[PDB]
């Protein structure tokens, strides 16, 4: 049934300038949380302010180095660190922006505030959609992620709960997350990916775990131009025996919205109800849950993407068209709420999921 | 002129095939290597007044592993490596702390380098049989001095440095 | 024994290669070498035997610093690991601490031509165009509602402490960087004395900056309002073309793969592909056919052979007498091959020309129910979405363009049927031909532009059907075959009809033998009718 | 190709006021000498050159360095060794190479317009054609494989030399700690032993007794 929920928004999460050409673009989040305001549905959702993460809560998992280093970065003072830079992979592909340790501190600290109110167990459910960035590691900057913000959630929910389970549905492997907890039985890691030739070129099918997490971090690698239904018949099995045989007791997606139809950088064709097929699937289960945000560059499926997977949180439908907001002008020219699918060929036959998820069913078998 | 180089084949394969580096300061330094090696030989023959020589070459060894490193020894993933031993201990000895599988290639490169070098007959006579018998003591405990199980790997970030 | 000889024997035949049967006896040799244990024996075997069950139950009768994974490896024992200070117990115990991996790409890599529309890197583009405007513009007003809130309090207490007042680095907002980079945006290299004189008496310089902002956002506010009207009429030219990945490609493809040689290729690929696995001598019965299709009404038939009628009877090569045979033969005879006029079964015995003519005839059937599928799911999804949206509570439950009506969506198919009959006239340019059957039938519609080459080739087949002597002696003998009723009859009557049916294959054999023979079968079921065709 | 970049970045400007390396024969970061058309790496001169060290202006070669001097100027071993010495100051830091004699050592595809070539060769686990699936050439055999008839199968193309999974080495290659020159000289003990049939086949009825003698 209905049960109560909190979301967390810094109003500022919008106003940070990745750069000219950045693919991340942390504009998204604001047409988000426009979209839900005139929708109606913040009568039925409580909505919070995430206080800035102390650098001592980052360095609970990141090197002291990092964060010191982090902080101290300015683009005016490029030149007074070039060799720290080439060390900690910040430039093209990571770079260097106005309040970067600013945003870093509200995407870590929303999610660990959820955190801290899930182990409270004052809600089953809290929605932070700034968070999620997963390719960040120990000490460096990688896949547009900086501070890793889902294992610090993760570290501040084991205190209570004993097993919790990741999910991962961006189009990349959370190689990050993984390997913070590639050798420990508390915590499994299950993405969902597409493989090769693609960033960040790791999560084959037998990096299946190592030492006492032997067997707990499962992965599925996929090719391109997988679609609805296929993603479907794939999901609820796996996360059916997943969570049968686990039996965890907290749950964390990452929403990574890249794996639409038309991404920028994406090759996958999912709709939105197809990605939230799969929200609704997890929570059935009915666990404590929290839900983050990630990847997502196509900006209008982004904000449509999870704006309806928060209003099935809810537990509310809302019409197919999209109601007037102060950046209508982006979902043009049908301006409505769903997504239709490309066309293109899916390489993903139907022996090659059978086979894949055969193998995956058996190595999950081991699990005592 | 080598002899049981496969060991090179391996060398090469850790160091650029399999991306797994080596260890700085590893253990026993080439010129401590090739201190051991004037030590041992000495009580070889019984009366070996050519000591005389024998130390030279040893020292020669040390001499020539002390400039020519850097320039043509090492592989394109050791460039990082080179610039931090140059960058971290410059006035420490720069023939030291380097292992010695790095000693092998020195001699796999002077068997072609030799031929710009025009020395006369007993002389090259010379330094081909003190290169043969140092590398037939090479062959004889490989197995004990070299060791592939600990050669460490570069994270990412070695990656950015070499290329 | 002669049982391994024999064995050995089937396993070289089996295997169809010397070099296999060489590494098959290299594993032997090395479990010889008792290197290898008869689990691990098998676990070798078991990738040449995999698929002969068996020759497998006969053989296993007859014997009676570290890396894991791909990308995770070790980090060195004598490694300085960063030293933590909010490590607790759980960050001990659970973190790793041994294993890393590297990403092997870089994101926003070499993927701009990779597998992506030319109208698609136009709508990214746009979308770039408008987000910059977004941020910056937001911002402005961000920073205009902060220095609004500052003033309104400013403006509350007795003026005798005003000039006490301060304003820190934050500008008095939450962020530190957000109020000061409006302000160098706005005032370029002279931004900071003003920042300083913010800061220092706010008193005197919170209204200036407040005037001049606002004079900019309502500057760019028009600008905005100006440059979102060009900004359509864009999204409008590319949206559905980009949704479409394959037309481009289709077209081609299509009326290259439409081609004689490539209709003949492709069922003598299957010919040497099942002789192949004959001769390795697998368990596959001498008798399954080679090419299956499947036509699942009758009434799409109708219309596909209205429709060549339509084309044939416009054409000036063909005279009226031949009109007449065209007629006849497609409105008669191939209904009659159908049984148009369960477990009945028609047998065909054809040349090359009638298997060309009658594979392109189902695929134009295949096409055109793929048409009849989708036309019929539109209406259905968009009856149910105005079922499902009339009733719609939206939050209780704790411009743009005018969609078709129903009737409009149940009109389509015979439009469609109108256009494509147009196309054929060539009166309709095939462009907004394109642009229409787009804008009715969404992604699906990929299948149907190269309608018109199609047909025109199946009108080809037939003037050549009628010409050719091969064909209509084939078509007599078909004729008087059925009325022996030994060609095609009951699935039970098969045993009875073999022999005569043998006949006729003989018959066919001795009309065409200096070219390829086909059979053909059409065995009705359910309503649906499955082609099966086979070489000879 | 109207743009709208260029215009909106105006727009917004703020006010403010008025090919391979020489020596080791690869790419990146070159600097070009001024006398010869020869590029360097930053780590490939003697000693190394550091970001902060290159001079204002043009740059020489070390060659061309060696020429304008030379111009501008117009049983003991200790002889031997001052003679290598000197050599080894002479030579430009290139790489070091391994002898050559150590490192060294189409049709199953559709036609240009697009067909089934004539005669077929199929994928072994299923004796089916190149038209289902594109087909994968063993370089060791003449095997062709499947995306996905393989076990685990394939996601994705492997660009480099594949290993078919009918070949033996697989259990060579099952170790993770032993060193690579080991493994090459098993593969290489059945790269050439071919033609032991009577050997083999009397050693399986051998080993097929169920008595041991
Ligand atoms: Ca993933
Ligand atoms: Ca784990
Ligand atoms: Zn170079
Ligand atoms: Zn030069
Ligand atoms: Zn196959
Ligand atoms: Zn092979």
């Amino acid at each position: 049934g209905k049960k109560k929920v909190c979301y967390y928004y810094d109003g500022d999460i919008g106003n940070y300038y990745y750069g000219q050409g950045h693919p991340m673009k942390p504009h998204r989040i604001r047409m988000t949380h426009n979209l839900l305001l005139n929708y109606g549905l913040y009568r039925k959702m409580e909505i919070y302010r995430p206080h800035k993460a102390t650098a001592e809560e980052m360095t609970k998992y990141h090197s002291d180095e990092y964060i010191k280093f982090l902080r101290s970065i300015r683009p005016d003072n490029m030149s007074e660190y070039s060799k720290q830079m080439q060390r900690f992979n910040v430039g093209e592909d990571c770079p260097v922006f106005d309040g970067l340790f600013e945003f870093c501190q509200l995407s870590t600290g929303g999610s660990v505030a959820g955190a801290v109110k899930l182990n409270r167990q004052q809600t089953d459910m809290a929605v932070n959609w700034a968070g999620g960035l997963h390719h960040a590691k120990k000490s460096e900057a990688s896949g547009f992620c900086y501070v890793n913000d889902i294992v610090l959630a993760i570290l501040e929910l084991l205190k209570y709960h004993q097993r919790v389970l990741y999910i991962d549905i961006d189009i990349h492997h959370g190689d990050g997350v993984e390997e913070a907890f590639y050798t420990t039985d508390r915590v499994m890691t299950v993405s969902f990916h597409k493989y090769g030739e693609y960033f960040p070129g790791t999560g084959d099918l037998r990096d299946i775990g190592a030492g006492k997490g032997k067997y707990y971090a499962v992965n599925f690698p996929m090719r391109d131009g997988i679609d609805d239904e296929s993603y479907g018949q794939i999901f609820k099995p796996i996360i059916s025996k997943v969570m049968e045989m686990y039996q965890p007791s907290a749950v964390v997606l990452q929403c990574g919205a890249d794996s639409l139809s038309g991404d920028r950088l994406g090759c996958f064709n999912l709709t939105v109800k197809g990605h939230a097929k799969c929200v609704e699937v997890v929570k059935t289960f009915n666990l404590p849950l929290l839900m983050l945000g990630g990847g997502g560059y196509t900006i209008r499926n982004v904000a449509r993407c999870w704006t309806y997977e928060t209003a099935v949180a809810l537990d509310c439908e809302i019409p197919n068209e999209l109601p007037y907001n102060d950046y209508f002008e982006y979902f043009g020219p049908d301006f409505k709420l769903h997504i239709s699918p490309s066309n293109m060929t899916n390489q993903n036959t139907p022996e090659y999921m059978e086979k894949i998820k055969q193998r995956l069913f058996e190595n999950l078998r081991m699990l005592p | 002129p080598e002899e049981l180089k496969p060991w090179l084949v391996d060398d090469w394969d850790l160091i650029t095939r399999q991306k797994q580096l080596f260890y700085l300061p590893a253990k026993k330094n080439v010129d401590s290597i090739l201190e051991d090696y004037a030590n041992y030989k000495k009580s070889r023959g019984n009366t070996d007044n050519k000591e005389y020589a024998v130390n030279e070459v040893v020292a020669g060894i040390k001499e020539y592993f002390n400039v020519m490193l850097g320039t043509q020894l090492l592989y394109k993933f050791e460039r990082p490596q080179y610039a931090e031993i140059l960058a971290d201990h410059p006035d420490a000895p720069m023939s030291q702390v380097y292992g010695a599988p790095h000693l092998l290639r020195l001699f796999v490169r002077i068997g072609a380098m030799l031929a710009y070098t025009p020395l006369d007959e007993k002389s090259l006579a010379l330094l081909l049989n003190y290169l043969h018998d140092f590398l037939k003591y090479l062959a004889k405990n490989s197995a004990t001095l070299f060791s592939a199980s600990d050669y460490e790997v570069a994270p990412p970030e070695y990656h950015r440095k070499a290329v | 024994t002669l049982q391994e000889f024999s064995f050995f024997d089937k396993v070289r035949r089996v295997l169809k290669s010397q070099e296999v049967y060489e590494n098959f006896l290299r594993c032997i040799a090395l479990f010889n070498q008792e290197l290898v244990s008869g689990s691990e024996l098998l676990q070798l075997v078991s990738p040449f035997l995999g698929k002969f069950p068996e020759l497998f139950a006969q053989f296993k009768s007859f014997l009676g610093c570290k890396r894991i994974g791909s990308s995770y490896r070790a980090l060195p024992k004598t490694y300085q690991q960063p030293k933590c200070s909010g490590r607790t117990a759980i960050c001990k115990e659970v973190l790793n601490d041994t294993w890393v991996s590297f990403p092997s790409w870089s994101e926003d890599s070499t993927f701009v031509s990779s597998k992506k529309t030319p109208y698609e890197e136009q709508l990214h583009r746009c979308e770039d165009e408008r987000f910059e405007l977004d941020v910056v513009l937001e911002t402005n007003l961000a920073t205009i509602r902060v220095l609004e809130s500052v003033q309104k309090k400013l403006s509350r207490m007795a003026p005798e402490d005003q000039e006490k007042f301060r304003l820190d680095d934050s500008l008095g907002g939450t962020s530190e960087v957000i109020q000061r980079r409006a302000i160098y945006r706005i005032y370029g290299d002279k931004a900071p004395e003003i920042i300083e004189s913010l800061k220092k008496n706010p008193v005197t310089a919170v209204p200036v900056v407040l005037k001049r902002l606002k004079a900019k956002e309502e500057e760019w506010r028009e600008a905005q309002q100006g440059f979102n009207k060009i900004w359509r009429e864009q999204y409008e030219k590319a949206y559905l073309k980009s949704l479409d990945h394959q037309a481009v490609n289709f077209k081609q493809n299509d009326t290259k793969a439409l081609r004689s040689k490539s209709l003949l290729n492709e069922i003598e690929s299957v010919y040497d592909e099942h002789q192949e696995q004959h001769s390795e001598g697998r368990s596959a019965p001498s008798s399954e056919p080679h090419l299956i299709f499947v036509y699942e009404d009758r009434q799409i038939l109708e219309d596909a052979a209205a429709l060549i009628s339509y084309y044939v009877k416009r054409q000036p090569a063909i005279q009226k007498e031949d009109q007449g045979t065209i007629h006849q033969l497609l409105h008669q005879f191939v209904p009659s091959l159908f049984f148009s006029q369960d477990d009945v079964y028609s047998l065909f015995f054809a040349n090359n020309n009638w298997y060309f003519f009658l594979r392109l005839h189902q695929t134009l059937c295949s096409r055109l129910l793929k048409i009849y599928r989708q036309a019929q799911k539109q209406l259905l999804e968009y009856r149910t979405e105005k079922e499902r949206e009339k009733l719609l509570c939206e939050g209780r439950r704790e411009l743009r363009l005018k969609q078709p009506s129903e009737v409009e969506l149940e009109e389509y198919y015979p439009a469609f049927l109108d256009m494509v009959r147009s196309l054929l006239e060539g009166s309709i340019d095939p462009t907004q031909y394109e642009d229409t059957l787009r804008e009715m039938f969404t992604i699906h519609a990929y299948v149907g532009f190269t309608m018109d080459k199609l047909v025109q080739n199946i009108a080809r087949q037939l003037h050549h059907l009628v010409s050719d002597d091969v064909c209509l002696k084939v078509v007599e003998l078909y004729l008087n075959e059925k009325k022996r009723g030994a060609a095609g009859g009951n699935l039970s009557s098969r045993c009875v009809r073999a022999a005569r049916e043998t006949s006729y294959q003989w018959k066919a054999e001795r009309c065409m033998a200096d070219e390829n023979c086909f059979k053909v079968m059409f065995l009705q079921r359910k309503g649906q009718v499955i082609m099966t065709i086979e070489l000879l | 190709s109207g743009g709208l970049m260029e215009q909106i970045q105006a727009l917004l400007a703020p006010p403010k006021t008025d090919d391979s390396c020489d020596s080791c024969k690869e790419g990146g970061d070159l600097l070009c000498c001024d006398h010869c058309p020869a590029a360097f790496h930053l780590q490939c001169c003697n000693p190394p050159l550091s970001e902060e060290m290159l001079p204002p202006g043009e740059w020489m070669c070390h060659r061309c360095t060696v020429r304008r001097k030379k111009r501008e100027q117009k049983p003991q071993l200790r002889r031997p060794f001052e003679l290598l010495i000197a050599a080894a100051m002479e030579r430009n830091p290139t790489q070091f190479q391994l002898p050559n004699e150590l490192t060294c050592t189409t049709q199953h595809e559709l036609d240009h317009n697009g067909l089934v070539p004539l005669p077929v060769k199929v994928c072994f686990t299923c004796n089916r054609s190149c038209r289902v699936a594109p087909l994968i050439q063993c370089d060791y055999c003449p095997l062709l494989f499947h995306m996905d008839c393989l076990e685990p199968p394939l996601t994705a193309m492997p660009l480099g030399r594949w290993m078919c999974p009918n070949h033996i080495e697989h259990v060579v290659l099952n170790q993770k700690n032993m060193t690579l020159s080991n493994r090459c000289q098993v593969f290489d003990r059945f790269q050439d032993t071919v033609s032991q049939h009577v050997v083999k086949v009397d050693f399986l009825n051998r080993i097929h007794k169920k008595h041991p003698p």
